[PDB]
C-alpha cells in the first residue's frame, strides 16, 4: 500500500572532484536524486520521503550525542516530498568538506526508520546510498547492521561513481568510469558493500548496485517502491469439464501522463470562470436551433439514417455471458506472425495463487505447448460488459517461473489487404553489387550487438527497453524550473537525455566511412514540383 | 479521396453451369461476392460510391440503350435496398429469379459495354478520385467470333486505360482453365511499374476469390510520409502503413425527433468570462500540485513534448533473436519506399532490405509520427515477401514497424517458487492438445459486436419482424471438442487433480 524511503547522500568533500571530462561525483548524485525526487512529487504518492547527509562540515544526528556519528545532518525526515525540498537539493545543498564513516549513516538511517514508523502503516521500507567510498571507516558494527536489517526487513542499494563491471558522456551506455582509477580504499568499500549486500538480498545482491550515469538510464530506484499490479482472477476452460483457477496480470502497459493540463484566464488564471454552451440545429438552410427533446439518438447505414434509441440499444446490444477465459485449440506457432499482434496491453498468466493442483496442470500445460511448438487461440473476456476478445496464447518457460502469454489478436474487420509492388523483381532498383557490398559493410559497422567470451551469447550494446520515457524527465523538469522560476523560459533538453537517447559513440565512429560511401553510392534527390 | 467501382458480370449459360455439384455456380460466388464488398465498405463506413452491371443479358436497361445491357445500379454508396436487391438473386432460387426477370444468353460487343460504363462514370458529380472496373467471367475469348468486335474492344480498353479507368478482371475456374492470355492480355490494366506476369489464378473457392477481389478493389492509404534519416545527410522517404486497426463500432449521430434530419450543433458558445466569446490567447494553461499552481502557455506546452523533426533516424542494427515477440505494446505498422518525394530511395530501400534479410537483423530506429512528439525506440523487422498458391500477396515485402516498450511499460512479477509437472502428465498434455491441433488462418473470426450491432441496425432500416441474432464464431463449440477429447481429460485429472477439489 505504502511505503517509506529515506536517502543517504554523501557530500563529503572528496564526493566533490571533478576529474576532467566528468562532472563531479556529488552533481552526478545531486541528479539523480533530483530525477528520483521529481517522479515522486510529481506522482503524487502517498509515500513519506526523508533524507540525511553525511560529510557536512556540521552535524545533525539524533545520535550526534556522545561525540559519535560526526559530520551527519538529517536534512529532512520522513515527511511527503514537496517543492521546498527540491529547491533546497538543488540549492541549499553545498559540498561539505567533511568526510565520515557511511555506516555510521546507515545507523543514522535505521535508527530514523524505527523511530519515525510508528503508527503509521509503511508496507515497505527501503534505504539508498549515494557514496564514492573514497573515505575509509570501521568494520565494527556491519554485523549488527546486517542482522538488524534482517529482522527489520529493510531493502537496500548501493549507487557509486563507477560500476561494478572515450568521453565520458554522462547517461551513457557503452563506457564507463576507468574501473583501474579506483583508490583502493574504494576497493575495500566495494568488498565490504558485496559482502554486506550478498548477506542481504544473496547471489541477487551484487545485482544492486548502480553507477550514477548508469543510474540515470534505469528504473532501479523505483525497483523496491513500486506498488506491483492486482492480478484478474479467472478460469480458462478446455472443453466443458476441464478447468483451471488462475490469475493473470497486465505486464505490458503503455504508461500515460497523470494530470492533463487546464485551461484558465490568462488574467486571473482561473479555469472557474470559463465554461463552454453549445446549441443543436437542423443542418438545412435557415439554421434554426433544435431543443434536446426534439433530438433522438440515430445511426448511420451508409448512405442510410436510422433512429435508434439508446433504450432499444441496450434491449438489442450483444450481451455476452460473462467473465471467461475459454480456449478455442491450437496452432502452430508459425502460423501466428508476430505482426498480427493487435491490442494495447499484454497478460501474463499464471496459475491462481497458492494452488499445487493448478500449477501442476498449467505447468503440465505449458510444457507440451513449448515441446509440441504450439500457441493456444483463447476466448478473452475481461468483463460480461466488455467486448469479448480472442488473442493468441503461447507458453513463456523461465529459469525461475512459467507463464502463458496472451496478446489480443483481430478479426476480419480489423485486417487491410494492400497490393505492393515486389521489389525483388523490379529492373529499375535492382541495386549493383557494389551497391550491396556496400550496405553489407555498413550493417557490419552499424551492429549494435556482439559475441561475447564465443559463449555464442549475444551483449546487446543498447537495451531500449532499460531506457525509460524521457518525455516523464522532460516534463518534470520543465514543470520544476517553471515552478522556482516563474518568469524565466524554459531550460533546454538536459545533456545527458541526449547522451541515453543515442548510441555509443564507437558504432558512429566505425559507421562514418560506410556511410560516406554509400552517400557516394546512391544518388538521392528530392521533388521540386507538384 | 472518394472513388468508386463498377462490378460488370456476365450472363451467360456457363455463368450458371456448376462445375460440380460440391461447387457452386460462378454467377453465385460473384453475387456473393458482391454483398459481400457491399457489407465490408457499409463496416467500414467508406465514401466510395459502388454500382453493378450485367451483360449478356435476354432484356437490356442502360440509358445509352445498348441491347444485352442491363444497368441494375448507379453509382452511390451502398444502401440496405441494394443489398436485399443483391440477396434476391442469390442461391439457386436466385439464380431463378434472375432467369425469370433478367433472362440469359445473348449477342454482345465488349466495346459498348465498356462504352457504357465510362457513360456511367461521366454520370458522376464528385470529384471521383480513382476509376476502377472489375470484370468477372469464365469465358477467355468473348469474341471468338467477331474479330471486329475484338479489335473494336481492343481499341475502346486502350482508350478507357488512357481515359484513366482501370480493368480488372477476376477470371473464373473453368472446364479447360482460363487464360488471361489469349484474349486479356492486352485489354486488363496491366500495371507499368511492373511486368505483371505473376497475375491471380483461377478463383475457385468463395473465399479465395473474396480475398482476390478484396485486395484488388481497396487503395493504399498512406498513413503517414516520413523521412528515414540514416544521418543528417543520407535521407529516404517512406510510407508509413497500417495492416490492422481495431474497428470501432462507429458512432451513432443525434437526429430530430419527428424529421429524423441529420442536426448539427454548428455551436460552441463561450460564456461571460470574456463575454459571450473568449480570444484564444486569454486561455493560459495550468496544473495544480499539492497547493502549488504552475501556470503555462499552450506554445510552452507545445515545446516541452519537442525532441526532434518527425521521421525515423537510424541507430544501430540488432540481430532479431535479441529482439523478443512478448514485448508487444501497440499494434505494428507497416514501411514501403516512397520515391514520390526522393528519387532513388526504392533502390537503396530494396537493397538494405535484402542484406538485413541475409544477417538476420533488424534496424532499430527512433520514431517521431508528427511535429513535437515525444519518441519512441522502434525496431525496424525485414519482412519478406510471400505468396500464397494462388498468387495472394499473403506477406507484403518491406519494413515492419514494431514498437518497444519503455522501461515505464514494463511492470514486474510478484511470485514466489515454481513448479514442474512430471513428464507423463506432459505427455498427456501433448496428446490432448494433439487431439485439438487446427489450422488458424487471421481471416477466421469476427466481431459478434460488430456483427450483431449490424444485423440490429440491418432489421429496423428493413423493418424487419425481428433482428436476426447472429451466431457467434468465438463462442468454443463446447460438445464438439468434449466429442474430439474422448476420456482423455478425466485421465489427465485423476493423474493431476486430488480427489477433492
Ligand atoms: O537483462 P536481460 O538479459 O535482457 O533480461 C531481462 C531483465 O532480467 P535480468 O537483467 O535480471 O536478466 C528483466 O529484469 P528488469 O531489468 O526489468 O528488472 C527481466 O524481468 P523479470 O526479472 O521481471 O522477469 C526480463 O524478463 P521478462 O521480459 O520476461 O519479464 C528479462 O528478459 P528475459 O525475459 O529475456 O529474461
Amino acid at each position: 500500500n505504502k511505503a517509506a524511503v529515506v536517502l543517504c547522500m554523501d557530500v563529503g568533500f572528496t564526493m566533490s572532484n571533478s576529474i576532467p571530462g566528468i562532472e563531479s561525483p556529488f552533481e552526478q548524485a545531486k541528479k539523480v536524486i533530483t530525477m528520483f525526487v521529481q517522479r515522486q512529487v510529481f506522482a503524487e504518492n502517498k509515500d513519506e520521503i526523508a533524507l540525511v547527509l553525511f560529510g557536512t562540515d556540521g552535524t545533525d544526528n539524533p545520535l550526534s550525542g556522545g561525540d559519535q556519528y560526526q559530520n551527519i545532518t538529517v536534512h529532512r525526515h520522513l515527511m511527503l516530498p514537496d517543492f521546498d525540498l527540491l529547491e533546497d537539493i538543488e540549492s541549499k545543498i553545498q559540498p561539505g568538506s567533511q568526510q565520515a564513516d557511511f555506516l555510521d549513516a546507515l545507523i543514522v538511517s535505521m535508527d530514523v526508520i524505527q523511530h519515525e514508523t510508528i503508527g503509521k502503516k509503511f508496507e515497505k521500507r527501503h534505504i539508498e546510498i549515494f557514496t564514492d567510498l573514497s573515505s575509509r571507516f570501521s568494520k565494527s558494527q556491519l554485523d549488527i547492521i546486517i542482522h538488524s536489517l534482517k529482522k527489520c526487513d529493510i531493502s537496500l542499494q548501493f549507487f557509486l561513481p563507477f560500476s561494478l563491471g572515450g568521453p565520458f558522456r554522462l547517461g551513457g551506455h557503452g563506457p564507463s568510469f576507468p574501473l583501474k582509477g579506483i583508490t583502493e580504499q574504494q576497493k575495500e568499500g566495494l568488498e565490504i558493500v558485496k559482502m554486506v549486500m550478498i548477506s542481504l538480498e544473496g547471489e541477487d545482491g551484487l545485482d544492486e548496485i548502480y553507477s550514477f550515469s548508469e543510474s540515470l538510464r534505469k528504473l532501479c530506484v523505483f525497483k523496491k517502491i513500486e506498488r506491483h499490479s492486482i492480478h484478474w482472477p479467472c478460469r480458462l476452460t478446455i472443453g466443458s469439464n476441464l478447468s483451471i483457477r488462475i490469475a493473470a496480470y497486465k505486464s505490458i502497459l503503455q504508461e500515460r501522463v497523470k494530470k492533463t493540463w487546464t485551461v484558465v484566464d490568462a488574467k486571473t488564471l482561473k479555469k472557474e470562470d470559463i465554461q463552454k454552451e453549445t446549441v443543436y440545429c437542423l443542418n438545412d438552410d435557415d439554421e434554426t436551433e433544435v431543443l434536446k427533446e426534439d433530438i433522438i439518438q440515430g445511426f448511420r447505414y451508409g448512405s442510410d439514417i436510422v433512429p435508434f434509441s439508446k433504450v432499444d440499444e441496450e434491449q438489442m446490444k450483444y450481451k455476452s455471458e460473462g467473465k471467461c477465459f475459454s480456449v478455442l485449440g491450437f496452432c502452430k506457432s508459425s502460423q501466428v506472425q508476430r505482426r498480427f499482434f493487435m491490442g494495447n496491453q499484454v497478460l501474463k498468466v499464471f496459475a491462481a495463487r497458492d494452488d499445487e493442483a493448478a500449477a501442476v496442470a498449467l505447468s503440465s500445460l505449458i510444457h507440451a505447448l513449448d515441446d509440441l511448438d504450439m500457441v493456444a487461440i483463447v476466448r478473452y473476456a475481461y468483463d460480461k460488459r466488455a467486448n469479448p476478445q480472442v488473442g493468441v496464447a503461447f507458453p513463456h518457460i523461465k529459469h525461475n517461473y512459467e507463464c502463458l502469454v496472451y496478446v489480443q489478436l483481430p478479426f476480419m474487420e480489423d485486417l487491410r489487404q494492400y497490393m505492393f509492388s515486389s521489389l525483388k523483381n523490379s529492373k529499375k532498383y535492382a541495386p549493383t553489387e557494389a551497391q550491396l557490398n556496400a550496405v553489407d559493410a555498413l550493417i557490419d559497422s552499424m551492429s549494435l550487438a556482439k559475441k561475447d567470451e564465443k559463449t555464442d551469447t549475444l551483449e546487446d550494446l543498447f537495451p531500449t527497453t532499460k531506457i525509460p520515457n524521457p518525455r516523464f524527465q522532460r516534463l518534470f523538469q520543465c514543470l520544476l524550473h517553471r515552478a522556482l522560476h516563474p518568469r524565466e523560459p524554459l531550460p533546454p533538453i538536459q545533456q545527458h537525455i541526449w547522451n541515453m537517447l543515442n548510441p555509443p559513440a564507437e558504432v558512429t565512429t566505425k559507421s562514418q566511412i560506410p556511410l560516406s560511401k554509400i552517400k557516394t553510392l546512391f544518388p538521392l534527390i528530392e521533388a521540386k514540383k507538384k | 479521396g472518394r472513388d468508386s467501382l463498377i462490378f460488370l458480370v456476365d450472363a451467360s449459360k456457363a455463368m450458371f453451369e456448376s462445375q460440380s455439384e460440391d461447387e457452386l455456380t460462378p454467377f453465385d460466388m460473384s453475387i456473393q461476392c458482391i454483398q459481400s464488398v457491399y457489407i465490408s465498405k457499409i463496416i467500414s463506413s467508406d465514401r466510395d460510391l459502388l454500382a453493378v452491371v450485367f451483360y449478356g443479358t435476354e432484356k437490356d436497361k442502360n440509358s445509352v440503350n445498348f441491347k444485352n445491357i442491363y444497368v441494375l445500379q448507379e453509382l452511390d454508396n451502398p444502401g440496405a435496398k441494394r443489398i436485399l436487391e443483391l440477396d434476391q438473386f442469390k442461391g439457386q432460387q436466385g439464380q431463378k429469379r434472375f432467369q425469370d426477370m433478367m433472362g440469359h444468353g445473348s449477342d454482345y460487343s465488349l466495346s459498348e459495354v465498356l462504352w457504357v460504363c465510362a457513360n456511367l462514370f461521366s454520370d458522376v458529380q464528385f470529384k471521383m478520385s480513382h476509376k476502377r472496373i472489375m470484370l468477372f467471367t469464365n469465358e477467355d475469348n468473348p469474341h471468338g467470333n467477331d474479330s471486329a468486335k475484338a479489335s473494336r474492344a481492343r481499341t475502346k480498353a486502350g482508350d478507357l486505360r488512357d481515359t484513366g479507368i482501370f480493368l480488372d478482371l477476376m477470371h473464373l475456374k473453368k472446364p479447360g482453365g482460363f487464360d488471361i492470355s489469349l484474349f486479356y492480355r492486352d485489354i486488363i490494366s496491366i500495371a507499368e511499374d511492373e511486368d505483371l506476369r505473376v497475375h491471380f489464378e483461377e478463383s475457385s473457392k468463395l473465399e479465395d476469390l473474396l480475398r482476390k477481389v478484396r485486395a484488388k478493389e481497396t487503395r493504399k492509404r498512406a498513413l503517414s510520409r516520413l523521412k528515414l534519416k540514416l544521418n543528417k545527410d543520407i535521407v529516404i522517404s517512406v510510407g508509413i502503413y497500417n495492416l490492422v486497426q481495431k474497428a470501432l463500432k462507429p458512432p451513432p449521430i443525434k437526429l430530430y425527433r419527428e424529421t429524423n434530419e441529420p442536426v448539427k450543433t454548428k455551436t460552441r458558445t463561450f460564456n461571460t468570462s470574456t463575454g459571450g466569446l473568449l480570444l484564444p490567447s486569454d486561455t493560459k494553461r495550468s496544473q495544480i500540485y499539492g497547493s502549488r499552481q504552475i501556470i503555462l502557455e499552450k506554445e510552452e506546452t507545445e515545446e516541452l513534448k519537442r525532441f526532434d523533426d518527425p521521421g525515423l533516424m537510424l541507430m544501430g542494427f540488432k540481430p532479431l533473436v535479441l529482439l523478443k515477440k512478448h514485448h508487444y505494446l501497440r499494434p505494428s505498422l507497416f514501411v514501403y519506399p516512397e520515391e514520390s518525394l526522393v528519387i532513388g530511395s526504392s533502390t537503396l530501400f530494396s537493397a538494405l532490405l535484402i542484406k538485413c534479410l541475409e544477417k538476420e537483423v533488424a534496424a532499430l530506429c527512433r520514431y517521431t509520427p508528427r511535429r513535437n512528439i515525444p519518441p519512441y525506440f522502434v525496431a525496424l523487422v525485414p519482412q519478406e515477401e510471400e505468396l500464397d498458391d494462388q498468387k495472394i500477396q499473403v506477406t507484403p515485402p518491406g519494413f515492419q514497424l514494431v514498437f518497444l516498450p519503455f522501461a515505464d511499460d514494463k511492470r514486474k512479477m510478484p511470485f514466489t517458487e515454481k513448479i514442474m509437472a512430471t513428464p507423463e502428465q506432459v505427455g498427456k498434455m501433448k496428446a490432448i492438445v494433439e487431439k485439438l491441433r487446427f489450422t488458424y488462418r487471421s481471416d477466421s473470426f469476427e466481431n459478434p459486436v460488430l456483427q450483431q450491432h449490424f444485423r440490429n441496425l440491418e432489421a429496423l432500416a428493413l423493418d424487419l419482424m425481428e433482428p436476426e441474432q447472429a451466431v457467434d464464431l468465438t463462442l468454443p463449440k463446447v460438445e464438439a471438442m468434449n466429442k474430439r477429447l474422448g476420456s482423455l481429460v478425466d485421465e489427465f485429472k485423476e493423474l493431476v487433480y486430488p480427489p477433492d477439489y
